[PDB]
């Protein structure tokens, strides 16, 4: 009678153990993945261009009549232009002026990989903006197809509606 | 996907109850899944449920306590609830949340899917036919479950309906004259309960087969709400996508229709009939009719709503509304439970509206329709002369009348009667009704046809 | 007389399925006792205080079938009617509480 | 809300008007030569207002103002009995009525008190069945002897018209109406009773000059 | 034409900039274009019911607004399809979509646009003629039995502009044109109805052709008659099927309508899944049902509005065939289920509840549903008529007839079928209560029997009588065994067992007896009613003294007569034809008489 | 006269439910009539139920589907629903809204009355002392039908309510040993019922001398609740300016029930009993008390307001209301229905509140009183004798009891069954009373006094 319920026992936490392994893959890749954008934004005209991106993308969430810009302080130079550029881009497509600060005072923790946030005049409605935010969002919105890629198509899947 | 930065807002224009209102916030839509960051760390999820102009009100998952006016931040996700659904998934517990709670990983999705979904095409259902064989032989030779119907389990407080729904699950099946799995979900039971459900699906070796939801009675009420729509999401994934069949059981509705009472006064909406919605019809059938067979696939899912009779009274709306929309009931009694019989199943008052084709040769056995037939007259008549019995004695009855009274003695000691642990399958319980009905000679079994008496009824 | 002139509540309509159980399992088991008298009566047509025994007992369920459960059914539907009215009132009463809350916020704004 | 009968006071009007319309149109295709002088001189009141444009609005301004025979009911009955005896002729199209005939089959409709109901609607309902069938019908032995027999009833009715009873024609109409709800498999019944039919026919070649 | 979601309160969606709005009007909120009705106004703001899920519906999502109010799109391609209980084709809905699921936000048209229609004018217009509402301008030949004919819609009229030449058109186009006082409409094969509006008739007549059904029982005493409104019980046990079959199958109506309202799924796939199976001959050949049927499908969980809208929208369907001049027989699965639907929508409207908690205005939805059947004269110069029948069912939760719904109902219908369980346990069929059942329109069809049989009225007044006798008898058979009993009660009992037996009863699963025809049904009365009036002479003629006639005696005496009138019932109308029928019949009449005279 | 410009407005507000509310009105009066019309040439009506300042609310008598908030024009009639009337409205056929339907003109007024009429001076009110001889013994006997009386039929679903009414429409006279002005309301019925009515009036040659006023179950319910009002200002206009005597029969009041509490919820009005107004009775009294004689003038209406009780349910606000304002009832039941009894009239819960004064010396016989009030006690004790013997048994009786029955049995067949042409007077009916109290020996007559017995019995 023991006997059955050990085998149950094995079985059971045998299958949680591949499981986990699978889980710690899938981990491992992810943070790879953040070591290959750390050496991406090592680079300049290739990061500005993603910077020039994030902030235009940021302005138009958050359509506010004003809004403060915060980066790491080293990324400034490469955000100012972002934003000089950003500035006639968003006019043009929204129609509203909006006046656009950098924030020189508050600098974003230097140990975060990039990106910008974008906060309103008031500091009440903030955009998560940043890089790391970025991948993990769309490597959780994507994940289905990671799983197939790497692992393999569900054999016993054959209506995909 | 969306690849959108999702905003964060820290203006709250005010907090009510479990109800935060927000405010500026931009195009909110309704049904939107936020996160909460409290001022100590804490995090908490809500779900928005009234979006007037700016004015976004949302729904604390957790309590609210803690929460203030002014550093609370709100993260909005951009989306509704979508769950995570694989295959994988089968043979893990979840919470009510869809998280795991057996120390195992996150699902790693192979899709998401509305939970709310949407109603099958009725121009493409199919029909219930085969037979998903239980194990209990007093609804596997009385009153069976076709593979595709929906058949509740109706019992009074306090009687053994969560161990009848354990046995179930460990011993559900398909007849054999590796394609079935059983989801199960378990609305606002408590800790010792939800204990037994885990370890006594565990222990016995049927886990690789069950996807366990426990929405426990101290976790949130809302959580309470979507755990039946999580685990017929898994169920329409399982079923219609991977070509399976999938019996789930939904145990406590009861509970479930209390939580929905719940979220309807948070709305601040009139109680309706004995204190419930005026939708609960409504949404009791968006629950249920989620299953059955469909044209073009393999696939199947049957349900057993389990369900606890207020005072014992089955006129009350939640039995009521329940069995207005299903195919006949399991109904659990007391009387049997307090004669110390398990499983305490009254097969009088039961019925299976589909039984007439989920048995018969192709599907159990030539004489499954028979042996029921006349098992069912024959306990109906042995209780009549029991009756009788009381009132003029051992002595004033015939012949044929003890014939009744030992079949009624012995239908309930050998039929009825099983254990928790014994698995007697359709063939075994129609031996076993054999074994009973040959205490008559063949003169007296009036509804079983002279063809099939000459087949089974000797030896 | 016409209703056991029982209070209508939740509690009444328990008791009143309760009672009208308890009456429809006397009137079956007194029919079978008049059944199982009247064949015992007709196979021996002591036989005058069968005949006495058979009016007794049939008197005594005609009473349960045409006097004590129309009364308990009588009771149990004026308990039921009743119970529904309360219910409205109370219905009435919280859609006006709902409106004039709708209304103070109106002001409010 | 005049709501006179069905009909509102807008609609109730535009009805007369259709109704005034449709028996011109009916008048004209029954009648293109204006042979039928007696029959045309029943329906004067309303084919005076046929022949002239009025736009619909004019003739629908005469029907308000009262100068239309503007009573619904008795158009209804009066419209109905000369469609009905177009029925008559298109039914039986393949030939010619004679025309006392035809005024002596309208005369007799409009003594008729409930045209409707009477046994000339349904005997014209029967015949409209069976040819109608025809229009669309592949060539086999039941649809050969159901044409060939229908061209016989048709050239009958166009000599003894329908409210002037026959027996001849009664019984071919059951013949026809019995063999037309034969099934389709059964051979050997549909040429037995067909047979029945042309040894039985009074004369010796029942189809010589009726069908090519 | 659109305007903007201002918010969302759960199932309740609140427009702006939606002045151009009428009350019940219809909306296709948000980028999914979901299916709702306005139904509070106030400013330029709209109250909106949406009947799908509004999770992920936005502040500032479009709403467009759609001109017409909950409408019924009819035109060609109406027959053989299945739809939701708002006129959505579930058919084409999965199969345009390979899916199993009604796609939230699904927009099929009712009636598809890639059909080239067959279209034949009348050839009776011309340019420049004058046309009215309900004219006829030509017919489209969808399939060998029902000939789908193309009306001008109601409420227009004018004189006709152009119109097309014989040829292959779809829905799409245009097939006539006409103007009045200047004004140009473009007029295709399709026209549209608001459902809650009743389609007008030149005149409402009474019902006095009767609706000619297969079952002996159900028609000899218990008529029915085109255009008239019943009641069928709906209960697991009761044999419903049998009538559904019947009446679907065999019916001398022209077009069937069969409407759910919110049954359980399995159900659904019942009917969806018998009716396709279902044949009838016709010219001599078999033909499918659903060439001549359309069904409205709607489960329980489907949108509430849905399932109140269905009963509604099947009517509809069902009148706009009445004004082809068609006889259509329109069954309602479940009015339960619909009256669930509307006491759902006046609860999420916060209205004051009434009577068992249903709508104070139950009984005002229902007697307007019922008071739009009927037979009628139809519009247009055609002078056609037509009728609508309703045979809707009612199942209260737990069987009893206080439900407001039910109550209701049998105070509106004329005729109550009323079925039983114990006899289908009983194996009897179809199964009729007898006791219970009535029908009220028996005065409205004596013209017509007496017209056409004579003899049939005075048969179903004695069936009745013995009937009833043999119930009445029932405390007499039980106190007495048949011991003390009057040889004249002897024949009352054992006839109406005959009566029962070997009339009443049908079997619809034998070749010879899956109709009835009513020719057939008096026959079979009139021989055993004949022998009940001779069984009764001969007794009480000779029951003085000295030498006197009994049921044993007649029934050992002639018992090949007895035997020859339950033989009756297998006289295979296909097989043998009226005249060999009826001359059997007369042959067992003789030979009964003449049993009685050898005892005389 | 009003010689003022109308105003037109499109300033509506917003609608909800059956009311139309505008705002930017001026000089809002109350309880007048407001003309709209629909985008599409639609025209509609309705009255004015509040008005708030600039504001008013408008319940609109067809319906509100359709009507739009920009495009919708409405005006003020600036007056209440004062309606035309004249004599020869007799011969006419109107719908429930006061137009015609029988495709002759409009009215050509005499006058204009205010539909919401006036209340009678009761100073000047004169008690009716005139008896209509119905021709029926179950009323002209035991339930008298004064000139001026309110006697409604109380009836169930199914029930020959209709056949009643039409008899007594044609066999009503007096019993001064007379063509009365027929006005009848024909409200949520079917045109069956409508054209019953019809045929039957025309069928009696009195044609020429009845007004209908038509609104039937596929017409709007707002209006159903002013045909009752229209029949009576129309009876008023005839009976007391034109001195005619009238007869005025409002068909199945529950409609015109039905169709008030519609709008109490609609408004929101306090409930009473089975979601009724509260001041149900108020508007029922508005309905009913417009009849009896007024002194001075030689005119009269006598109202039968005919109603089905729900469920047979004689107190049901409808018929209990009802019962509390008009002189007694009728009454039929399904008791004497379910045997072929006609007229189903059961005389035991029913009464006539004129009676008293009716009957006797100088208006028909002295013995009239006498021979109803035994008779209503011989009836009810056979009643309770057929309730005691259901259970005891025939062999429990007494000859004391069987008189009863005997008396209970020839009673309902001499007395109440007549058929729907026999046509009786009251002497007739007293004879019959006295041939079955003849039954009985004079000791047991014991509401008959001597002075009576002694003259009548022995014949």
């Amino acid at each position: 009678q023991q006997k059955k319920i050990q085998m149950s026992n094995l079985m059971n936490q045998a299958r949680l153990k591949v499981l986990r392994a699978r889980d710690d893959l899938i981990t491992d890749l992810l943070n790879e993945a953040k070591q290959r954008l750390s050496k991406v934004v090592k680079d300049t005209t290739r990061y500005q261009v993603l910077l020039d991106g994030l902030v235009l993308q940021g302005l138009y969430q958050l359509l506010e009549p004003r809004m403060i810009v915060r980066c790491r302080k080293q990324d400034f130079p490469l955000v100012k232009a972002a934003v000089q550029k950003a500035i006639p881009m968003y006019k043009i497509a929204t129609k509203k002026d909006v006046d656009v600060q950098i924030d020189l005072e508050a600098y974003l923790p230097e140990d975060i990989a990039g990106g910008v946030e974008i906060y309103n005049g008031d500091r009440k409605i903030k955009v998560s903006n940043t890089l790391e935010s970025r991948l993990d969002l769309i490597a959780q919105q994507m994940m289905p197809e990671v799983r197939g890629a790497l692992f393999g198509a569900n054999a016993n899947r054959k209506f995909l509606d | 996907y969306l690849s959108q930065p999702r905003l964060t807002y820290k203006t709250v224009s005010g907090v009510n109850g479990p109800l935060v209102i927000l405010d500026h916030v931009k195009f909110p839509r309704y049904a939107e899944i936020v996160h909460l960051t409290l001022p100590d760390g804490t995090k908490r999820s809500g779900q928005v449920l009234e979006v007037s102009g700016s004015k976004a009100v949302v729904q604390v998952f957790e309590g609210t306590s803690g929460i203030d006016a002014k550093k609370t931040s709100c993260e909005f996700t951009g989306d509704i609830l979508r769950t995570p659904v694989s295959e994988d998934m089968l043979g893990r517990v979840f919470n009510g949340s869809g998280k795991p709670i057996d120390r195992g990983p996150v699902v790693l999705a192979e899709d998401f899917l509305d939970i709310m979904g949407q109603p099958i095409n009725p121009q493409c259902r199919i029909y219930p036919e085969e037979m998903i064989q239980t194990g209990i032989s007093a609804i596997d030779g009385m009153n069976s479950i076709a593979r595709g119907q929906k058949i509740p389990i109706f019992s009074a407080a306090g009687l053994p309906h969560n161990e009848i729904a354990a046995q179930i699950c460990r011993q559900a099946g398909l007849v054999k004259k590796e394609n079935f799995a059983i989801v199960f979900a378990a609305m606002g039971v408590n800790m010792e309960t939800a204990r037994f459900f885990k370890s006594d699906f565990e222990e016995n070796g049927s886990m690789d087969n069950v996807c366990l939801f426990l929405n426990l009675a101290n976790d949130p009420t809302i959580e309470r709400i979507i755990t039946p729509r999580l685990a017929l999401t898994t169920a329409e994934f399982l079923a219609y996508q991977c070509e399976k069949h999938v019996l789930v059981i939904l145990t406590d509705m009861s509970s479930y229709a209390e939580a929905l009472r719940e979220v309807s006064a948070a709305r601040e909406e009139v109680p309706g009939r004995r204190g419930f919605p005026g939708y609960m019809y409504t949404d009791l059938a968006t629950i249920y009719e989620r299953a059955g067979r469909v044209e073009g696939r393999n696939g199947s899912i049957t349900q057993i709503p389990i369900l606890t009779m207020p005072n014992d009274d089955i006129t009350h709306p939640i039995p009521d509304l329940t069995g207005y929309i299903t195919e006949g009931q399991i109904y659990v009694d007391r009387q049997l439970h307090n004669r110390q019989i398990y499983p305490p199943i009254n097969v009088l008052p039961s019925l299976s509206r589909l039984m007439k084709s989920a048995i018969g040769e192709g599907m159990t056995r030539k004489d499954h329709a028979d042996v029921s037939n006349q098992l069912y007259a024959c306990y109906a008549i042995g209780k009549d002369v029991q009756a009788m019995k009381a009132v003029v004695g051992e002595e004033a009855l015939t012949s044929d009348d003890l014939l009744y009274l030992e079949f009624l003695q012995k239908f309930e000691k050998n039929f009825i009667t099983q254990g928790p642990y014994e698995n007697r399958t359709v063939y075994e319980t129609l031996d076993i009704g054999w074994q009973l009905l040959r205490i008559f000679p063949k003169e007296m079994l009036k509804r079983i046809p002279q063809s099939t008496l000459s087949e089974f009824y000797p030896r | 007389k016409d209703r056991i002139e029982i209070f209508p509540s939740r509690m009444a309509q328990t008791i009143m399925k309760a009672r009208l159980k308890g009456a429809q399992t006397g009137r079956n088991l007194l029919k079978k006792k008049s059944d199982a008298l009247t064949l015992r009566f007709r196979q021996i047509l002591s036989f005058v205080t069968l005949d006495e025994a058979i009016k007794i007992t049939n008197r005594r369920v005609n009473a349960i079938e045409h006097v004590i459960i129309p009364r308990i059914e009588r009771t149990l539907a004026y308990i039921i009617t009743e119970l529904d009215e309360r219910e409205r009132e109370e219905f009435y009463r919280l859609k006006k509480i709902q409106e004039k809350k709708k209304i103070i916020k109106e002001k409010s704004e | 809300g005049i709501k006179m009968g069905g009909l509102t006071s807008e609609q109730y009007h535009s009805q007369v008007v259709g109704k005034i319309g449709y028996i011109a149109r009916c008048m004209q295709t029954i009648d293109p030569e204006n042979n039928l002088k007696k029959i045309r001189e029943d329906y004067q009141d309303v084919l005076i207002w046929a022949e002239k444009n009025y736009r619909f609005e004019e003739i629908l301004e005469a029907s308000k103002s009262g100068k239309c025979p503007n009573d619904l009911d008795a158009l209804s009955r009066r419209s109905l009995i000369l469609q009905e005896l177009l029925r008559l002729v298109s039914s039986i199209s393949p030939f010619k009525m004679k025309l006392d005939l035809i005024e002596s089959q309208y005369e007799k409709m409009k003594q008729h008190v409930n045209l409707w109901k009477s046994d000339y609607h349904v005997k014209l309902n029967q015949l409209n069945q069976l040819t109608d069938y025809l229009k669309n019908a592949a060539p086999t032995p039941k649809n050969n002897f159901l044409r060939a027999m229908t061209s016989v009833l048709q050239m009958q009715i166009a000599q003894y018209g329908i409210t002037e009873d026959n027996e001849g024609i009664n019984q071919l109409f059951k013949l026809g109406l019995h063999l037309l709800a034969m099934a389709n498999e059964k051979i050997d019944e549909q040429y037995h009773l067909f047979k029945g039919y042309v040894k039985d026919q009074p004369e010796e070649s029942p189809f010589e000059g009726i069908l090519p | 034409t659109f305007g903007y979601v201002h918010g969302v309160s759960g199932p309740v969606v609140t427009a702006c900039d939606m002045a151009g709005a009428a009350m019940y009007e219809l909306v296709r909120v948000g980028h999914s274009e979901l299916v709702g009705e306005i139904i509070r106004l106030e400013g330029d703001m709209a109250t909106i019911q949406v009947y799908e899920e509004t999770s992920g519906v936005s502040v500032g999502d479009p709403v467009l607004r759609t001109g017409k109010p909950l409408s019924v799109e009819l035109g060609p391609g109406i027959m053989g399809a299945i739809f939701d209980g708002i006129q959505r084709p579930l058919s084409d809905i999965s199969s345009q979509t390979q899916s199993i699921y009604i796609p939230r936000g699904v927009n099929v048209s009712a009636l598809s646009r890639d059909i080239k229609w067959e279209f034949i004018p009348s050839k009776n217009l011309r340019v420049g003629s004058h046309i009215t509402g309900g004219d006829i301008y030509g017919i489209v030949n969808e399939n060998s039995l029902i000939k789908h004919k193309i009306m001008l819609p109601p409420r227009s009229r004018g004189s006709v502009t152009y119109i097309a030449p014989p040829g292959n058109y779809d829905a799409s186009d245009v097939v006539l044109e006409l103007e009045f006082e200047g004004v140009k409409e473009k007029l295709s094969m399709v026209q549209v109805w608001p459902v809650r509006q009743v389609r007008p008739v030149t005149e409402k007549l009474p019902a006095n052709h009767p609706l000619l059904t297969g079952q002996r029982v159900l028609d000899a005493l218990f008529p029915c008659v085109q255009g008239g409104t019943t009641a069928i019980p709906g209960a697991f046990g009761c044999g419903k099927t049998v009538i559904s079959q019947s009446l679907s199958k065999y019916s001398n109506s022209d077009v069937i309508i069969y409407v759910g309202c919110g049954e359980r799924g399995n159900e659904m796939s019942e009917v969806l899944r018998d009716f396709p199976e279902l044949t009838m001959e016709v010219d001599g050949k078999v033909e499918s049902i659903m060439k001549r049927t359309a069904l409205v499908a709607n489960t329980s969980n489907m949108p509430v509005a849905a399932r109140e809208a269905s009963i509604y929208t099947g009517i509809t369907l069902s009148e706009y065939f009445r004004d082809m001049g068609y006889h259509v027989s329109m069954m309602a699965d479940s009015t339960s289920r619909w009256a669930e639907a509307l006491r759902e929508i006046s609860g999420r409207l916060a209205e004051m509840p009434a009577d068992s908690g249903y709508p104070a205005y139950l009984g005002a939805r229902l007697a307007s549903f019922y008071e739009r059947a009927g037979r009628v004269k139809c519009l247009g110069n055609p002078e056609r008529e037509g009728s609508v029948s309703i045979v809707g069912a009612v199942s209260p939760p737990g069987g009893d007839f206080s439900d407001p719904v039910t109550s209701a109902t049998l105070g509106i219908v004329q005729v109550f079928w009323g079925l039983d369980k114990k006899l289908a346990q009983r194996k009897h069929f179809p199964s009729v209560n007898w006791l219970i059942s009535y029908s009220k329109y028996m005065r409205a069809l004596d013209e017509y029997y007496d017209k056409h049989f004579t003899e049939f009225v005075p048969l179903r007044t004695k069936a009745k009588e013995i009937l009833q006798e043999e119930e009445d008898l029932a405390e007499i058979v039980q106190l007495v065994g048949k011991a003390s009993l009057a040889e004249t009660d002897k024949i009352t009992l054992e006839v109406a067992k005959l009566i029962k037996d070997d009339f009443l009863q049908q079997n619809g699963y034998t070749p010879y007896d899956r109709f009835c025809p009513f020719y057939k049904t008096v026959g079979m009365l009139s021989n055993m009613i004949s022998f009940y009036d001779m069984a009764r002479r001969a007794v009480e003629t000779t029951a003085q003294s000295d030498n006197k006639i009994t049921w044993s005696i007649i029934r050992e005496h002639m018992g090949e007569i007895l035997y020859k009138l339950s033989s009756m019932k297998f006289k295979d109308p296909v097989k043998d034809g009226e005249a060999k029928i009826k001359a059997d019949y007369a042959q067992l009449l003789e030979d009964m008489q003449n049993a009685f005279r050898s005892l005389e």
